[PDB]
RNA sequence: CUCUUAAGGUAGGGAUUAACGAGAUUCCCACUGUCCCUAUCUA
RNA sequence: GCGUUGGAUUGUUCACCCACUAAUAGGGAACGUGAGCUGGUAGACCGUCGUGAGACAGGUUAGUUUUACCCUACUGAU
């Protein structure tokens, strides 16, 4: 202890007598091992072998063309329909969107649907009595913000959803809030700074979300400019 | 669940292991001061402790698996927790070889 | 879903003297808790160095370290002298003011921890978003020991549109100066009514109806406005309630749950 | 009652005068006391808190 | 650890869930808690010793400063029909008790009453502090 | 069913708002408590005098009982008339007991 | 928009509240083969 | 190959708590409809709804399946 000791001690003494020959030995034997390993290893450590191999043959390609290779319009003009970026997306079925739920202690009266996919509901929202409600919007299924990407400026954020506009599957899921793939929403721009011919600021924008987020509990989104 | 207690004992260990800067003694402060500049050392160990992240994760993945209705949709999102998970840890590459 | 030239347009805009007026009235309005805004739906509420770059971790500490001299460095040297005597004191001084031997402590019973659980928190949860209004029940005993100030907290974050009123209850209990100074010591943040729940013998029965009828007024759209009542165990919301109805609605006993 | 000491004595006073002991002399406290902090809180003992 | 021999097996007396008296003036009167240490592991099996056993215990009566607190001590008197290797059969009026800390060193600094043989040969301190063996 | 629709021109009408024209006015009602009256103030016995119709009779009873012992203290003052006058219909009272106490 | 709300505690003594029950429930003493951990005897 | 515990908690446990321990690892053969033994319809009450009969967003309480002597398997015995 104290300090690098074991280096004090390789200076003092030194390492063992059968050191440099043993270890020139294994760097020798590991040509061999390693094809030793490829055709053993079953399974997944067979599998992580082959990744490193490949990611390592890579490297060293890279590494050779570096050393080896180290050895119109305008500058504005440069780096430059209506059609939202996702047209005819996949159709939803009723079933696939509304769960059955069972009321009663013999559950016979069934009249209660839950929908299973993330939802939007408002600000004020406010649950009905449990006698009056049918729809179940529930509280782990509900989406307040996005990541809204800009496709230019390769930039997201993370901002707060206001409303939802058009879900192409039956706009009753408009009504209800339902935020499936390519469904369009308004969310607040105020922290980009936009603003329109005029000096007014801009704080709302659509977008149209990107993924399927019954599967991620991401809800990601393309800016309409 | 087991993925996050995994993550969170191994924060944990680092930690609680390692000291304390300020709080030891003002003679071994200054000295690891000089040694290890206390702001990277107190600036990695506040990035371990926010990552210390992948709870809310497991958490919120969690509650949104009560409602999965299928075997994909439970498998993506045990897929996407893991994967948020390893964005995080990818995201302390330095601090951990400093430490 | 069609193409549309309404759509890549400004969908939301208002201007900065409007925008400026909205948010000094609205900031005015909503510091002060007996004041509570009508529609709160159609109103836009949205509308309210780092060193890494110098130093890498690498030339800082390691078998490279391009680090040979600090700039946390003092000069006249007797400066760290007299730092390190200030430092050596108020280390002594922190020792003595916070100031093991094999033997522990029993293990805290299980019954302490009743109140906290996932089952009884999820019915929280449900009773407030099922709520357009949540009555606090507080022991005039200790108001400020059955608070619960995180769900206030919860409530300001997340729920801004419910209306978070206190009730005072077991005024029987201790003389009417103790309530009176309990309720001016409220009354500054969240309305706070006092309160006595009895079938026969009662006291704040009107003065919470109108108040209840108010809010009622105020939701002349939503046809039905809920009430939740929130606090510790023990605290007398079933009797509240049975005291609100005349007649035994709510089991009620003196055992808290 | 009157005029006690030491509430393990406020206790044994208690629990002889309301013949609350067991098999033998010994005095029960424990329910003596599960008695004495269920008054407490349910309100047969008048108790407050000042506030500012 | 901390006593001074091997294992050594004289017969079991004392399952978890036991009330034993404590006669020296540390303060406490009883002892009861869960654990006993060098104890086996199977289903539905209590944990019970003697040998002069260290055990997990508390006081139900005594002193408050001392009471709410888990502290190990040794068994000195089991009352169960204990062997020795020489003879005969002994017994004991009583079980007892009594406190220390994981190394063997007694709070107290005196005992009452006779301490067994082999636990004061297993434990020195006890054997120090003890006035009457058997 | 449209995503985007006008009602129409609508002539003689006022125009309109245009369609993304945001509305900054609103209305912000104060909530108003009763007082309770839990603090002793020298207005007491001007609220005790109506508990005279009172549905309860012994709520009557008492209260003549404490008009009673406050008399030297407000027999010259402005709440003597009112009381006789808010007292005295109780000679038709449905009780010996406050006929009594009057 | 406005103001009255008389389901106001009459008092700060306002609630400390029987007996009975093959009714539902928790805890304590005593007691034990319920249990460690099973063994034995009788018809 | 051999072991992988004892307990507290039903205002509940799709679990957690403190101890002992060498350790207190995960799973299957049931739950890919439904299968040992044990907890978790008829009467009555409170709540929501219903003009009502009654139903339920609920909650509480009480509440009778009963082999093998047959073949096979298994265990022992001629
Ligand atoms: N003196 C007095 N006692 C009260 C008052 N309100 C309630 N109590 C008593 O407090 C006891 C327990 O309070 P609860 O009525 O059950 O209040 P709670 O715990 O919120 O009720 P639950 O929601 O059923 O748990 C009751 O048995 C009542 O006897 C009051 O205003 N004055
Ligand atoms: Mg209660």
């Amino acid at each position: 202890p104290q300090n690098d000791y074991i280096e004090r001690h390789i200076k003092q003494h030194g390492k063992r007598l059968d050191h440099e020959e043993r270890k020139r030995k294994r760097e020798a034997r590991e040509s061999h091992k390693i094809s030793e390993r490829a055709q053993k290893l079953t399974g997944w450590k067979g599998k992580q072998f082959a990744k490193k191999r490949y990611a390592e043959k890579v490297s060293m390609r890279k590494k050779i063309k570096a050393h080896e290779q180290s050895k119109a319009l305008p500058t504005y003009l440069l780096d430059r329909k209506f059609s939202v970026p996702l047209p005819k997306v996949r159709g939803i079925s009723e079933e696939e969107m509304f769960k059955v739920i069972k009321t009663g202690k013999s559950r016979s009266k069934s009249w209660k649907r839950m929908i299973t996919k993330h939802t939007f509901v408002g600000e004020g929202f406010t649950r009905r009595p449990v006698k009056m409600e049918r729809i179940i919007r529930p509280s782990a299924l509900r989406q307040k913000k996005a990541n809204v990407t800009h496709p230019e400026l390769g930039v997201t954020v993370f901002l707060p959803i206001l409303a939802v506009k058009k879900n192409p599957q039956s706009p009753m899921y408009t009504q209800l809030g339902v935020l499936t793939k390519g469904t369009i929403i308004e969310v607040n721009v105020s922290e980009l700074g936009m603003v329109t011919a005029g000096g007014k600021v801009v704080w709302g924008k659509y977008a149209q979300v990107t993924n399927e987020p019954d599967r991620d509990g991401c809800v990601n989104a393309v800016l309409l400019v | 669940k087991y993925t996050g207690e995994g993550f969170v004992e191994k924060f944990e260990d680092i930690l609680k292991g390692f000291p304390n800067i300020n709080d030891v003694h003002p003679f071994h402060r200054d000295l690891m001061d000089t040694l290890y500049e206390k702001n990277h050392y107190k600036i990695s160990l506040a990035a371990i402790s926010r990552a210390k992240l992948v709870e809310q994760v497991a958490r919120d993945y969690v509650r949104l698996l009560k409602f999965g209705q299928s075997l994909f949709q439970c498998k993506q999102l045990k897929r996407a927790a893991l994967g948020r998970m390893a964005t995080i840890v990818k995201k302390l590459r330095d601090p951990l070889a400093y430490l | 879903v069609q193409p549309d030239r309404r759509w890549f347009g400004n969908t939301r805009v208002i201007s900065q003297d409007a925008l400026q007026h909205f948010r000094s009235a609205l900031g005015e309005t909503q510091k002060d808790t007996y004041q509570v805004l009508l529609r709160r739906n159609k109103l836009p509420m949205s509308l309210l160095a780092r060193i890494l770059d110098t130093e890498s971790y690498a030339d800082a500490f390691g078998p490279k370290a391009q680090r040979k001299r600090p700039r946390l460095a003092a000069s006249n040297l007797e400066d760290l002298v007299k730092a390190t005597n200030e430092d050596i004191t108020k280390y002594e001084e922190k020792q003595v003011l916070d100031a093991e031997n094999g033997w522990t402590s029993a293990a805290k019973e299980a019954i302490f921890s009743k109140g906290q659980s996932k089952r009884i928190w999820n019915e929280l949860y449900k009773v407030i978003d099922s709520s357009d209004v949540v009555i606090h029940v507080l022991d005039a005993r200790d108001p400020l020991g059955t608070r619960c100030k995180s769900v206030e907290e919860y409530m300001k974050k997340e729920t801004p549109h419910k209306h978070l009123i206190y009730v005072l209850n077991k005024c029987d209990l201790v003389p009417t100066w103790v309530a009176a100074a309990w309720v001016k010591h409220l009354s500054k943040e969240r309305p706070t009514l006092a309160f006595h729940a009895s079938i026969t013998n009662s006291f704040g029965k009107g003065s919470l109806i109108q108040l209840l009828r108010q809010f009622s007024q105020l939701h002349t759209d939503r046809k039905q406005i809920s009430v939740g009542f929130i606090g510790y165990p023990n605290t007398g919301k079933s009797s509240i309630i049975n005291t609100l109805r005349k007649k035994k609605v709510c089991q009620v006993a003196p055992i808290p749950g | 009652i009157s005029g006690w000491k030491d509430a393990t004595e406020f206790i044994e006073i208690l629990a002889r005068k309301q013949g609350r002991l067991l098999k033998g002399g010994e005095p029960d406290e424990s329910g003596v006391s599960k008695q004495i902090l269920n008054d407490f809180n349910r309100g047969k003992i008048p108790w407050f808190v000042l506030p500012p | 650890n901390g006593a001074q021999g091997t294992k050594f097996r004289i017969s079991l007396g004392l399952p978890v869930g036991a009330i034993m008296n404590c006669a020296d003036n540390s303060g406490a009167r009883n002892l009861y808690i869960i654990a006993v240490k060098g104890s086996g592991s199977r289903l539905n099996r209590l944990p019970a010793a003697s040998l002069g056993d260290m055990v997990m215990a508390t006081v139900k009566k005594g002193k408050p400063e001392l009471r709410k607190k888990v502290m190990p001590a040794i068994v000195v008197r089991q009352a169960k029909s204990w062997r020795r290797r020489d003879g005969v059969f002994l017994y004991f009026e009583d079980n007892a008790g009594v406190i220390a800390n994981p190394k063997g060193e007694m709070k107290g600094s005196a005992i009452t009453g006779p301490v067994g043989k082999e636990c004061a040969d297993l434990w020195p301190r006890v054997a120090s502090n003890s006035g009457v063996v058997v | 069913k449209q995503d985007f629709l006008r009602k129409k021109l609508k002539v003689g009408k006022p125009k309109e708002k245009a369609r993304n024209a945001t509305d900054t006015s609103f209305v912000s009602k104060t909530i108003s408590i009763r007082n309770q009256h839990l603090d002793q103030n020298p207005h007491d016995l001007t609220k005790r005098l109506t508990l005279l119709k009172h549905h309860n009779i012994n709520v009557r009873k008492e209260t003549l009982t404490t008009f009673q012992k406050s008399i030297p203290s407000i027999i010259k003052s402005r709440l003597m008339t009112p009381l006789l006058t808010q007292s005295i219909p109780l000679i038709c009272d449905e009780s010996q007991q406050v006929r009594q106490g009057l």
